[PDB]
RNA sequence: UGAGAAAAGCCUUCUCUAGCGAUC
């Protein structure tokens, strides 16, 4: 017990008494500080320990330090820093060391310790903290990056940061992030020396020392993206353009047969008269692409060139699009273009009111991939915009081509068109065929649109006949019964017995899980003029038992929310 | 008696440091609690390095 | 009160609140009280002193 | 240039409180070997006192106070007025148990102020926690009861019945019936020695060691009936009042009293001394209340003539004195800072239902317990109790594991009987005469015809 | 009137949780702690009595020599290794932690009169009645080969 | 054996292990 606590409070006494001598803090404030300090001390000396207690202790000491710092400036007293400030700092350092010893696995506590050491502690303590961190957490390159970063930007020691980087590579030989940051670090070292000469060895000032990293890193990491990445940092440094020139030249020669390298050369070339000036640049970039095509005929290279043309189109429009068709036809003939990019060009054409090229893409797509229903939907949207009288032909071709029975958007789309420009009997014929084809969960959306059509094409009587036929096809949704109830409300009759008859069927299917349906049932008995609100006692009693788990809690809160006016 | 011990484990290698120990009477009933009890072991031995596989 | 440790027992030997044989002889006196139900402790003492008086006369004769 | 150069100073007076070195002596030392040791001794004493002076800030509570306004006299302020102006916590501590069927009651608070035990004249025995209103035990011994006391913790209590002395647990089960201690009228317990001192009607003072269970001493006061007794907590000696007017100082080692002090022109009926051991308060048949200086002078510092007689007396831990006269209690208060209580004008008054038969202050609370024929009452006395208590010595708020660990520490420490003397620090002095006896052994090893006459 | 009575906050004096430990305020007032001289004397006397209870100096005994021991030499670098020399002429190396004999060599004929260990600790020097000074190797001989100076 | 024997509910006193704590 309080033996150690009493030791710590008597250790804390002298700086408090000195603070009283300053006049900074009144005697009652000293008493309150002692009380809260004892309360916090009792927390971290128990046999059962928690991290929250250490964090609270550290936060209290930091707040006290800030309060003292603010008050000293107002008073103007700057003496006796060592007696108070340093004493508190050593106590907080002891707390942090104990906490870090207890929980080695928590990096976040380590970073909090590092931040506190940066703000209030001597640099040698921060060096020891970083050493302790890197002793046990050597497997995280980010910690090495932060440790090296502190040496350069704060301590201004380039040589010490080099060893921290070089050791980091031996632990993690394959991490590209370590190589890029090390590459950047040496180029930073060059800038410091160039400004050093201006204020008052030639090979390092040229950036040779960073060039060694470039060759070795490329050897270990044989990747196209990594080599391009090293160039990006190189362009950021204005000095030694030859270094940027050397790496860029190696990009074409060393890295070939890969699409990314050819793409980068193209975009570099990209970088009313000014619009014409833009025009010739686009052609020069395109010419690079075909040169890549003959050298490398792989499929991956094509899409980077269609996507290049697509971006220029969406961003004069006539000249850009004239490029698009020619490269589209050329890619189509060699059949290398894949299904996804056919859609992307097609949708872009539709938005720009261009309805003759979009048909060509749609027709070209179907012959390549007859089975794909998504592009079949894409073709249909083209003819609807075109208003061509070939809609009837399209559906017959698609379903014959589509051997799998499950084509749900096609079935819906046929229902939509048939309502617009076909007799009502055929629309019912389409719906009946659809319900036979789809038997599983996908029939849920089919049945809902069938009932909505019945009320529009027919009246309330027509919806009743449709509802009676489909009331037994068990895959349902609550929208089926909400629609039927809504139609009953709009009718002038509003037979209240039929209102209950629909809700009982809905509650039979989804009563175990749907809290909202039970709530809607209760409000019908209240708000409807024909209702019997004396049934509300039974519905609440019935609602409790069928509802299971979390839904039981939600119904109670919603009703208690309903008793108040908030609804 | 300050010395370093290398402990090899399936998860990785560990390096530990020894501060102090009663060497002569270590294999005795009272002193054997020095290594058996977790709290007393933490007093005399620390983990200075760990490199997992 | 608590079970004394080995080192405590040596220094606190012969310390027992509950059993004081030498001064009041309670343990031996209890067995007489329970075996023959005696309502008051005075009743046993008057018997005890009187028995002693008979014993003294027999020894003197 | 810093306006105040030196470190934080400490008050001289608080430092002098934590000093145990006699600076008064002017002992001569002409040898450097003696000089080095003596300077270290002052250095050790000086350093330890200074740390305690700084530790005064740790103390958190403050003593109570009670002052009238616009010339009001505190004597006429009644308990009903106080209860209304004090918080609900302290208001709950004032209660009046009315048990008139049984005889006048004698009450004893435990050393830890949490528990209270009382005994009735007709034979009612009960012990209870009084902070919470819970009853630990209630038994009715068939015989009459003359006194009751607690023995160290609340577990054991000793009842002075009609014939002999009995020992009971806190739950009412009888343990010991000591027949050596017979017809005892007054009981009092010595805490740090584990000695229980008993005064009997036949004129004998008996000491019992409750730790081992053996009677260490049985002394004949040789003054007739003994009815007046009290102990000095600082001194650990026993005071005995007699009808002659003398108070005798007793110790278990000596077969004769340490001193006899003539205090009254008639018989003495009460004696009480303060915790520090500085003053004694006595009252007698001449209706005089006296305050005696026990630091070597033994002169009556204060004197007052009273209309009625002070049957009982007590001191709190802050120096207040209460006298029980008839059915009325009166409390005298003084600044107490090295000064006796001022008997000029009383501090509080209260009228009981019946004549007073027992007075005692709670150790660490501002309440006074009065036992009388009507029952037991608890007064409210602002400024009587010590605000801050030591956790390792007496915790009102202690768990069972704290208590049973504490008891063994006191048992490992128990003071022998013979060391009791008038000076508690007498063990520090060198026995001067044995030095002389030793030096004796040391020495041991190391005209013309007139000639014819 | 102005009134105040001492009213402790229970949350200051009572622990908050079953996990927490009991809080103990301390007062160093001499009036609360009397008898400072007699109380401390008993603790001192009890301390000497306890020391007499636990006085157990003997630890272990090593056997194996066949003639009286005459020389002893401790090893500078390791606490647990000592060397001994008997009257018959043999020198034995002892492991203090394991309480056994590691090696036994017949260094001399007759008595051995002195043994010393080189400061580095890889060798020791022995002297016997055969008028010879012999240097040996501290490291044990490998496998089963007989030892040579 | 002889506070006779047998069963249910409330307080009091204490005993064991097992984690936990000592890394500043």
């Amino acid at each position: 017990m309080a033996e150690i606590i009493q030791e710590r409070i008597e250790d804390r006494l002298p700086e408090l008494e000195q603070l009283e001598r300053i006049g900074l803090f009144s005697h009652a404030e000293i008493k309150a500080i002692i009380k809260k300090a004892s309360d916090l001390e009792y927390k971290i000396q128990r046999r059962t320990l928690f991290k929250e207690d250490f964090i609270n202790y550290v936060q209290y000491e930091i707040n006290l330090l800030e309060l003292i710092q603010r008050r000293r400036t107002r008073i103007g007293y700057s003496f006796k820093k060592d007696e108070i400030e340093n004493s508190i700092v050593h106590r907080v350092q002891g707390v942090f060391q104990r906490a870090s010893a207890k929980w080695k696995d928590d990096v976040q506590l380590w970073l909090s310790y590092v931040a506190f050491c940066k703000k209030w502690a001597t640099k040698t303590r921060l060096s020891k903290v970083f050493s302790a961190m890197l002793a046990i957490h050597s497997n995280k390159p980010a910690l090495w990056i932060m440790a090296a970063k502190w040496e350069m930007e704060d301590r201004l020691s380039s040589e010490s940061a080099r060893q921290l980087f070089l050791r980091a590579l031996r632990f993690h030989p394959e991490c590209p992030k370590l190589y890029k940051e090390y590459f950047r670090m040496e180029l930073m070292h060059a800038e410091k020396l160039r400004k050093e000469k201006e204020e008052f060895s030639e090979e390092i000032l040229k950036g040779e020392l960073a060039w060694i990293i470039y060759k070795n890193s490329v050897s270990i990491i044989k990747g196209a993206e990594f080599h391009v990445s090293l160039l990006s940092i190189a362009q950021l440094f204005d000095f030694a353009k030859d270094l940027q020139k050397e790496i860029y030249d190696d990009l074409q020669a060393l890295h070939t047969d890969d699409p990314l390298t050819w793409d980068y050369v193209a975009r570099r070339e990209l970088e009313q008269a000014k619009a014409v000036e833009v025009g010739r640049k686009e052609e020069r970039c395109c010419a690079v692409y075909e040169e890549a095509v003959k050298t490398l005929p792989t499929e991956a290279m094509w899409k980077c060139y269609i996507t290049f043309c697509l971006e220029r189109f969406t961003k004069l429009r006539g000249k850009r699009l004239e490029r698009t068709m020619t490269v589209f036809r050329k890619a189509h003939e060699l059949k290398l273009l894949s299904e996804c990019q056919y859609k992307q060009l097609s949708v872009s054409l539709l938005c720009y009111n261009f309805l003759r090229e979009a048909l060509e893409v749609a027709v070209a797509g179907t012959e390549l991939f007859r089975d794909s229903g998504t592009m079949w939907q894409l073709k249909l949207q083209v003819l609807i915009e075109s208003k061509s009288p070939d809609i009837a032909m399209l559906f017959e071709e698609a379903f014959v081509h589509l051997k799998p029975q499950v084509c749900l958007p096609l079935w819906i789309s046929w229902a939509e068109w048939s309502e617009g420009a076909k007799s009502q009997e055929d629309t019912e014929a389409v719906f009946k065929k659809a319900l036979l084809a789809v038997i599983g969960a996908d029939s849920v959306t089919l049945k809902n649109k069938y009932l909505d059509w019945a009320y529009r094409s027919g009246g309330y009587k027509k919806a009743r006949a449709v509802f009676k036929s489909l009331q037994e096809s068990r895959p349902f949704s609550v929208d089926f019964f909400r629609k039927m109830i809504q139609f009953e409300k709009e009718q002038e009759s509003c037979n209240m017995a039929n209102i209950r008859e629909y809700y009982e069927r809905a509650l039979r299917e989804f009563g175990s899980a749907d809290s909202d349906l039970w709530m809607d049932y209760m409000k019908e008995e209240l708000n409807h003029p024909l209702g019997r609100p004396e049934n509300c006692g039974q519905i609440y009693w019935r609602a409790m038992k069928m509802l299971q788990g979390e839904s039981a809690e939600a119904f109670v809160a919603k009703h208690a929310m309903h008793q108040t006016g908030h609804l | 008696v300050l010395l370093h011990v290398l402990f090899e484990h399936a998860v990785g290698y560990a390096l530990l440091a020894l501060k102090e120990v009663e060497e002569i009477s270590l294999l005795q009933p009272q002193v054997e609690e020095s290594v058996l009890n977790l709290g007393k072991f933490h007093s005399i031995v620390r983990l200075v390095a760990f490199c997992p596989f | 009160v608590r079970k004394l440790k080995f080192h405590e027992q040596k220094l606190l030997k012969q310390v027992d609140f509950l059993n004081w044989e030498v001064t009041d002889h309670n343990l031996h006196e209890l067995r007489v009280l329970r075996r023959y139900r005696l309502q008051r402790r005075e009743d046993y003492t008057r018997y005890n002193q009187l028995s002693r008086a008979v014993r003294e006369l027999a020894r003197r004769l | 240039q810093d306006p105040f150069p030196g470190p934080a100073p400490v008050p001289v007076e608080v430092v002098q409180k934590f000093c145990r070195i006699d600076k008064s002596r002017k002992l001569p030392h002409s040898k450097a070997k003696t000089r080095s040791r003596l300077e270290v001794a002052e250095a050790e004493e000086e350093e330890t006192s200074i740390k305690a002076a700084r530790s005064e800030l740790l103390l958190a509570e403050e003593p109570g106070f009670l002052e009238g306004e616009d010339g009001e006299d505190t004597a006429k302020i009644c308990q009903a007025d106080i209860v209304e102006a004090v918080d609900i916590a302290s208001a709950a501590k004032h209660f009046d148990l009315n048990l008139r069927q049984f005889g006048p009651y004698r009450l004893n608070y435990s050393r830890t102020g949490r528990h209270l035990a009382f005994g009735g004249r007709r034979g009612h025995v009960a012990a209870l926690d009084w902070v919470t209103k819970k009853l630990m035990c209630e038994i009715n011994v068939m015989e009459a009861v003359r006194d009751i006391r607690f023995l160290h913790s609340e577990a054991l209590l000793a009842v002075a019945q009609n014939r002999w002395l009995h020992i009971y647990d806190n739950q009412g089960i009888e343990l010991h019936c000591i027949r050596r201690c017979d017809r005892v009228t007054r009981l009092e317990f010595l805490p740090f020695h584990f000695l229980l001192a008993t005064a009997s009607e036949t004129g004998f003072l008996t000491y019992l060691d409750v730790s081992v269970g053996k009677i260490v001493a049985a002394l004949n006061a040789r003054a007739g009936r003994l009815d007046v007794m009290s102990q000095n907590p600082y001194n650990a000696v026993i005071h005995l009042g007699h009808s002659n007017g003398t108070v005798s100082l007793w110790s278990p080692a000596m077969k004769e009293p340490l001193a006899k002090i003539l205090c009254h022109r008639g018989g003495v009926r009460a004696v009480a001394v303060d915790s520090t051991g500085t003053y004694m308060a006595t009252s007698g048949l001449d209706h005089q209340l006296k305050i005696f200086d026990l630091r070597g002078t033994y002169q009556p510092l204060s004197t007052r003539t009273l209309p009625h007689g002070a049957g009982h007396l007590a001191f709190s831990q802050r120096g207040l004195l209460v006298a029980g006269m008839g059915d009325v209690v009166n409390i005298w208060a003084g600044q107490g800072k090295a000064s006796p209580p001022s008997l000029e004008q009383p501090y509080l008054t209260h009228r009981l239902s019946g004549p007073v038969h027992g007075l005692q202050f709670c150790p660490f609370e501002d309440v006074l317990g009065v036992g009388h024929t009507g029952g037991i009452t608890s007064m409210l006395v602002p400024g009587a109790g010590e605000p801050n208590f030591d956790g390792l010595e007496s915790n009102p708020y202690r768990s069972r594991k704290q208590r049973q660990e504490w008891e063994v520490k006191a048992l490992l420490e128990k003071v022998p009987a013979e060391l009791i003397c008038l000076d508690p620090r007498a063990l520090a002095e060198v026995d001067v005469i044995s030095l002389e006896q030793g030096k004796k052994e040391q020495i041991e090893r190391l005209s013309a015809l007139d000639r014819f006459v | 009137m102005k009134v105040k009575m001492l009213s402790r906050n229970p949350d200051n004096y009572v622990r908050e949780t079953k996990l927490d430990l009991q809080r103990v305020p301390r007062n160093y007032d001499p009036a609360l702690h009397p008898f400072e001289v007699p109380r401390e004397y008993i603790r001192a006397l009890n301390a000497t009595k306890l020391e007499r209870v636990f006085a157990k100096p003997f630890l272990a005994s090593l056997d194996g020599h066949r003639d009286g021991v005459n020389c002893l030499a401790k090893h500078p670098e390791k606490l647990a290794t000592v060397l001994s020399g008997a009257c018959d002429g043999e020198v034995r190396i002892w492991n203090l932690t394991q309480r056994n004999c590691i090696r036994t060599i017949q260094a001399h004929e007759g008595f051995v009169r002195g043994i010393c260990t080189r400061f580095c600790g890889t060798s020791f020097f022995t002297v016997g009645d055969d008028k010879t000074v012999k240097q040996w190797k501290m490291d044990g001989p490998g496998y089963g080969d007989e030892e040579e100076p």
